[PDB]
RNA sequence: AAGGAACUCGGCAAAAUGACCCCGUAACUUCGGGAGAAGGGGUGCUCUGUUAGGGUGCAAGCCCGAGAGAGCCGCAGUGAA
RNA sequence: GUACGAGAGGACCGGGAUGGACGCACCGCUGGUGUACCAGUUGUUCUGCCAAGGGCAUCGCUGGGUAGCUAUGUGCGGACG
RNA sequence: GGAGAGUUUGAUCCUGGCUCAGGACGAACGCUGGCGGCGUGCCUAAUACAUGCAAGUCGAGCGGACAGAUGGGAGCUUGCUCCCUGAUGUUAGCGGCGGACGGGUGAGUAACACGUGGGUAACCUGCCUGUAAGACUGGGAUAACUCCGGGAAACCGGGGCUAAUACCGGAUGGUUGUUUGAACCGCAUGGUUCAAACAUAAAAGGUGGCUUCGGCUACCACUUACAGAUGGACCCGCGGCGCAUUAGCUAGUUGGUGAGGUAACGGCUCACCAAGGCGACGAUGCGUAGCCGACCUGAGAGGGUGAUCGGCCACACUGGGACUGAGACACGGCCCAGACUCCUACGGGAGGCAGCAGUAGGGAAUCUUCCGCAAUGGACGAAAGUCUGACGGAGCAACGCCGCGUGAGUGAUGAAGGUUUUCGGAUCGUAAAGCUCUGUUGUUAGGGAAGAACAAGUGCCGUUCGAAUAGGGCGGUACCUUGACGGUACCUAACCAGAAAGCCACGGCUAACUACGUGCCAGCAGCCGCGGUAAUACGUAGGUGGCAAGCGUUGUCCGGAAUUAUUGGGCGUAAAGGGCUCGCAGGCGGUUUCUUAAGUCUGAUGUGAAAGCCCCCGGCUCAACCGGGGAGGGUCAUUGGAAACU
RNA sequence: UUAGGAGCCAGCCGCCGAAGGUGGGACAGAUGAUUGGGGUGAAGUCGUAACAAGGUAGCCGUAUCGGAAGGUGCGGCUGG
């Protein structure tokens, strides 16, 4: 149920997206526990922003982000830092 | 209304079940306690394995849920170390 | 039976109410009352009881019977006056 | 809905059905009274006692009540000439 | 980071009122109105609702139906008709989980509802990881299926057949309870840890591969235990209203004991016993209203509001109960009554828009009965997928903010015309014409983003189990594939001054004035007040001025209002000293010294989420808007300091 | 082992229990003939009470009488 997601922000027309840590039952904009940094579709280049460290932790304590979250952590290699610590 | 309708075909069909289970439970307890006006230790001690078997099948199936359970056990269970 | 003051000078007459315990009581008031205002409720029998408790006596026993729980009865339960 | 009427309205004349008003009759049916009918229940006396009854309490009171006389109940009546 | 101005009067100063300039609206109305982003859009009626949609999902839980033709065979018309169970396809029912969240409304509620800080030794938590263990042996049904029966329907009843990860027993289990020991500690209840004994307490298979056909294996699910993650319930100080023309209020009230009950503490329920509890620091009562981060305003202190977006509670036609489920007393679930609607063959039933739209109705007044699951999200499933009125966007109204226009240079002749005039002129004035000009937009034709990251399937390498180089699992990378908005933004070129400005003011406040009409009449008016014949105040015209796609008026709230004055007034006569006393409560304290740390001062720590205000950057053609970082906000709690003053 | 027990349910029973009915009080609002004052308006009528020693110095509190402002009684006050 405790998903790392996605938060819409920003415009009507071009979003905006904060990667949040929170539960699924409050909604969409719903409230949370602590956020890590950013997300930016809207720019044709980069600047999709994590902490990287600090959602570990949370995944040492289980919580399952979906995949389009999760294929940013694989860019910057947080899953598998993590997954490393997996097989530590 | 919203293709619920088989939620109450079911929960009327689990609410006479469910009672079976809890009432025979109610009656396993009054029978120890039949045993306490009655003068017998020996009579209440195969009871009270006999009503626990039930006690300790009642949660495993539903909401009886053990906090309930363990003073329903320690009751009958002072009143066999009152004899 | 159905009906209720149409009867009639007029609820005249007649029925209706009553007992004790318990709850509850308005306006106004000269604060004494009004008041038992109104408005309803439980009352019998048998068992827990030679009762709780009191009186009486030296005890033994007699009288007074509070509240409840139980339960049985009839339409009714101050069954009558 | 016809003659009539511009409409609105609305017929005579003639058939059938059903009521109110009072009138005779009755008890099968709805109920009413039914004090030498049956059932319950209270106080108290009486048949030696219990049981079971009897008396008196307005027929003690309350629920029913058969015949009988009853009306609001049921029949027909004032028709056709 | 703090402007004032008209008005009492014959004249002056005070005093004191109201008036005015300002700033916001979820605002409405009048007149006009070209466009583009971003944002809101039933406050009154929580009044009633036509129609469609708003919550389902698993054939890899399961039986059967259901098609199917891989082939096999049959009868022949060469047109077919079949009988077996192909791949695979469909899922009424069954069973698993979800439906308690997502979403709306603001009615009650002045209290632990909320806000803040706390406490739990007095609690709960399926779906999440990680660890510890496991997953033995049987049993009886039943829907669907049919077969009858009863019903107008709603549907219901009976008789057989059958399944499962459905249901129910037996074993084994470190749960729990009991009994008896120990150890340690707290804050009383006690708590924690260890041993023994007793008592029971489970589970399930499915998917694919490998098989010696015994099975094995990964993966999914399952039972149990530990923690963590996770939300929830209960308790407590401290906060934010109106009235004393509400002063007395409560008997399960308030106490104890035991009992029951609840996940849990409890008069929470009941018996018993006791008579307390609540109160001038305002109980009880009543009117009123959802609260909060915040919004607006003010220079700050404060005041007003609690709409949208974000937190939480409460409610689901009105009221009451209750089941299954980890979690409800369930917004689109059941049962009951109350009103009402609808149907009925009168016997009976079905229904709940404060879900999205839309309509009625109310009212001054608030919008589209669209498209899409592409992105975000949830739901279930091993996944594809399915489902989504969450959301994504499109549509409406100047509703508001911001952004762009409505031509622009040159041009004196001061044209023409208009208005005024002492008839010289004056102004509408470089304003037009003329000349030159680009094309934002308007128009035409083209090009055409990012949002789209992926999943899934393929490829490998790593690691992990594995009887295994089976076969997977994750982890990496590699290929492939996916747009509602929408050919919309956007950009490119071609076209024309061509499409496009108004309302308000004009005595003094207050920037700006004349001419006609008019004669206490018609009419203005926020304030002083204007008109009984020369109205700069009425109405009109010209001409100014105001601001601009808006302007005025209207109702609101704040401000100016120091005009409830803590910062930031008064009381001799202006509004105001109680007629004066004795005084309980409350209020305040001489001097010197020791001490304490409640107030006070101060550090440290924890916390006051995010969005918003504010500091500073960056992004969108700038702006508005959006993003990044930081500060600030607490009569906060714990802890450690300071000792003059209280 | 040809069935009894256990348990289970139909059924009835009890407490609780919403809505309904009954009953006398609380408060809230419309309405009620008539009346009581209170302001508010064009040269209405009646007096002159105040403000000057206001033609009787006014004024507060109480009592009392009259068309009505007021009158005086008693005490008090300088704003006589």
């Amino acid at each position: 149920a405790v998903k790392i997601r996605l938060k819409r922000m920003g415009a009507k027309k071009s979003p905006f997206y904060r990667i949040v840590v929170a539960d699924s039952r409050s909604p969409r904009d719903g409230r949370f526990i602590e956020t890590v940094g950013t997300y930016n579709p809207v720019a044709k280049p980069a600047e999709v922003k994590i902490d990287e460290e600090l959602a570990l932790k949370w995944l040492q304590t289980g919580a399952k982000p979906s995949d389009t979250v999760r294929n940013l952590f694989s860019s910057q290699g947080i899953m598998e830092k993590f997954h490393n610590a997996k097989q530590g | 209304i919203k293709s619920a309708i088989k939620r109450t075909k079911t929960n009327n069909e689990r609410r006479v079940h469910n009672a079976t289970i809890k009432s025979a439970m109610r009656t396993a307890i009054k029978q120890v306690e039949a045993s306490v006006a009655n003068n017998e230790a020996d009579k209440a001690k195969t009871a009270l394995t006999e009503a626990a078997k039930r006690i300790d099948k009642a949660v495993k199936t539903g909401l009886v849920h053990k906090n309930t359970a363990a003073r329903y056990k320690s009751r009958l269970a002072k009143k066999v170390n009152g004899l």
